[PDB]
RNA sequence: AUGUUUUUUUUUUUUUUUUUUGAUUUGGUGAGAGG
RNA sequence: CCCGCAGAAGAAGCACCGGCUAACUCCGGCCAGCAGCCCGGUAAUACGGAGGGUGCAAGCGUUAAUCGGAAUUACUGGGCGUAAAGCGCACGCAGGCGGUUUGUUAAGUCAGAUGUGAAAUCCCCGGGCUCAACCUGGGAACUGCAUCUGAUACUGGCAAG
């Protein structure tokens, strides 16, 4: 149910730096990002239609932390919601609980984050949520509970945090350790190298 | 540095339409800022003006 | 073709007969091994493909196919067939690690296809 | 600023004295991400060359496609030889749902939401050109009203 | 008068320079000479 | 359901990597074996093992079965000179279709209403289980059938041309 291996590898597959290590050391120093893995990795053909759409499905899963199933449960949720599909899709991997954390800046990496959600660390509206899958609403204000307020490591990610860029759709408190959730994102708020559409046409087969 | 006298997000990126930092590596998308940069994406002499 | 001679004699689907009629609609029958044997391949292969004549629990009579290296059967062994046909006659495997047939000694890679536990270390 | 997608590329014979002559043709499709579209059809004993060529043919003889928006200004049925096709307009979002040779024109025409159907043969060079067609034939609101000696509005 | 009368794999890789609007890299201080 | 305790602790496999099809190398002789369709005779990315990868994941494969792809029974939506496909040719009952004008009818057709079309299910907006599945409020839908009141272009009936 979860990914547990190695990180960089997806990384370096994938091609881009998918944020899955927190950023205090620059990622080209960690591993050979351009280089595939294995041991066929400098070798690097053009690959098929079907496989450009299938990589980027992968980095989008692989971004978020999202199995094959609840992926394509989404894909539907989107599909059957009315706009944009490929956005909707967005804004729902977005919403997800730990992400939003991982956003606000209480875990370095959004695994971090998962897992402080999984704890029992976090609550949204006053009460304590564990899904790290739980669609977090607009305004929906998200917070650290007091007995998790102590640890290092929230304060560590918060700093990371402050070293990134701000999301607009958030407003976060780094004293209170409480964030709102203002809005599910607009599509321009994201990041533009994803290619939603792709995974729309993979899913659309 | 970011973000100090030498800033990113203050003035521009460093190398012509590219963040100096990693993401835009040919001519599509000029503009986008993501939070793991905190660069603009314009040409070398932008810096000259701003 | 015409809408009047549709009407009067309407379209027939293509009814497509099953290509493995001795399971009758079953995952896999039980069968016991009327005999053993090897046989030569058409053109243009060449082999001794290990086959079993399957007397079948609902009465047919059918020929397997035994995949993998080696088998322990004989007659009057019973095993389970499957389906799935070697591309004469022959429109059946015998399930590897099911009843009387033995699972496929020292493989390592695709186990599950040839009824193989797990190696312990 | 044009992009340029090498469809297919097949080894094609001729039988001499000797024996058999072995060559290669690229099928191509080239546009501007706009209204503008051209596929081009090397040929050449060398693949690269024969790709090429191709491109070159491309480049020249192109054709304009009204585009509303991302899409089609409405359903269009395009044939030649073997090949059929149906292509259909479609809403923001559901990206080009159509096969093989034909997505990548739709592509580089720079429609970004398609619901297209192959009937018929599905040889790629036929079903380009099909393709091509159907986005030539396929006209516009106002061209209608052109036409028809009428305002957009009237039409709607 | 007559020819299916010695076949066996001796096998194929999907986007930049847009017919002349673009890349080869060196800042202050002080001293001395020529006109 | 909540609180406390200890300590990374008790918790990852299955299939695949010749092309279709995402993933490649080395080591073992048309045998042993593989195979869904289209390898193996001594340098096999196709057999078996390894290392490496890819895809799924508390599941993963295989088999069986249904629809899909299959516009491959084509109502939507195919064809028939040579690819399968025009009766050897006619007459002709039933059947199908029917030039043009006016009038009338209102069967078909269309419009509106009424009754019904069980609930659940599906779909929309909500609500409740920490989320989800699940449960659930209201709607929409149930393409229909019947009846009543209209419309009369078109098709039909009847009457005259
Ligand atoms: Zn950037």
């Amino acid at each position: 149910a979860r990914y547990l291996g190695p990180k960089l590898k997806l990384s370096r597959r994938e091609g881009t730096d998918l944020f899955l290590k927190s950023g205090v050391r620059a990622i080209d120093t960690k591993c050979k990002i351009e280089q595939a893995p294995g041991q066929h990795g400098a070798r690097k053909p053009r690959l098929s239609d079907y496989g450009v759409q299938l990589r980027e499905k992968q980095k989008v899963r692989r971004i978020y932390g999202v199995l094959e199933r609840q992926f394509r449960n989404y894909y539907k949720e989107a599909a059957r919601l009315k706009g944009n599909t490929g956005e909707n899709l967005l804004a729902l991997l977005e919403g997800r609980l730990d992400n939003v954390v991982y956003r606000m800046g209480f875990g370095a990496t959004r695994a971090e984050a998962r897992q402080l959600v999984s704890h029992k660390a976090i609550m949204v509206n006053g009460r304590v949520v564990n899904i790290a899958s739980y669609q977090v609403s607009p305004n929906d204000v998200v917070s650290i509970r007091e007995k998790a307020k102590k640890q290092s490591r929230v304060k560590a990610a918060l700093e990371l945090a402050e070293q990134r860029e701000k999301p607009t759709w958030l407003e976060v408190d780094a004293g209170k350790m409480e964030g709102t959730f203002k809005r599910k994102p607009e599509r321009s708020d994201l990041s533009a190298d994803i290619n939603e559409h792709l995974i729309v046409e993979l899913y659309s087969k | 540095e970011r973000d100090g006298l030498f800033c990113a997000r203050i003035f521009g990126p460093v190398k012509d339409y590219e963040c100096l930092c990693g993401k835009y590596k040919r001519l599509k998308h000029r503009g986008v800022i993501c939070e793991k940069c905190g660069v603009e994406v314009t040409q070398t002499k932008v810096r000259r003006e701003r | 073709a015409t809408v009047n001679q549709l009407v009067r004699k309407p379209r027939a689907r293509k009814v497509a007969k099953s290509n493995v009629p001795a399971l009758e609609a079953c995952p896999q029958k039980r069968g016991v091994c009327t005999r053993v044997y090897t046989t030569t391949p058409k053109k243009p292969n060449s082999a001794l493909r290990k086959v079993c004549r399957v007397r079948l629990t609902n009465g047919f009579e059918v020929t397997s196919y035994i995949g993998g290296e080696g088998h322990n059967l004989q007659e009057h062994s019973v095993i389970l067939i499957r389906g799935g046909r070697v591309k004469p006659g022959v429109r059946y495997h015998t399930v590897r690690g099911a009843l009387d047939c033995s699972g496929v000694k020292d493989r390592k890679q695709a186990r599950s296809k040839y009824g193989v536990k797990r190696p312990k270390a | 600023e044009l992009q340029e997608k090498l469809i297919a590329v097949n080894r094609v014979s001729k039988t001499v004295k000797g024996g058999r002559i072995f060559s290669f043709t690229a099928l191509t499709v080239v546009g501007d991400g706009n209204g503008r579209v051209g596929f081009g059809y090397g040929k050449a004993r060398e693949v690269p060359a024969a790709i090429q060529k191709a491109m070159e043919k491309a480049r020249r003889n192109m054709i304009n496609v009204a585009l509303n928006n991302g899409t089609l200004q409405h359903p269009v049925k395009g044939v030649h030889t073997g090949s059929r096709v149906f292509m259909q307009p479609a809403s923001e979002g559901t990206g080009i749902i159509a096969g093989g040779a034909m997505r990548a024109v739709l592509e580089v025409a720079g429609v970004h939401n398609v619901l297209a159907k192959a009937y018929g043969s599905t040889n790629p060079i036929n079903v380009v050109r099909a393709t091509i067609d159907g986005l030539e034939n396929m006209n516009s609101p106002e061209m209608v009203a052109a036409k028809r000696g009428k305002s957009v509005e009237e039409i709607l």
